[PDB]
């Protein structure tokens, strides 16, 4: 019966949870993760990543 | 390796993992 406004509720809920969840991409990046970028890179390559 | 301090902000450095 009330499916309109739990629908609502769903896609406000997914949205957030589909934009934390992009965090885990590398994006065509070595990692995920900046403070490896960091502790792992000299900055000439760690500003790209 | 330095000391362990409970519930205040710190910056730490867990075998690489900052």
């Amino acid at each position: 019966a009330l499916g309109k406004l739990q629908d609502v509720v769903n896609h406000n809920a997914q949205a957030l949870n589909t934009l934390v969840k992009q965090l885990s991409s590398k994006f065509g990046a070595i990692s995920s993760v900046l403070n490896d970028i960091f502790s792992r890179l000299d900055p000439p390559e760690a500003e790209v990543q | 390796s330095t000391n362990l301090v409970k519930n205040k902000c710190v910056n730490f450095n867990f075998n690489g993992l900052k």
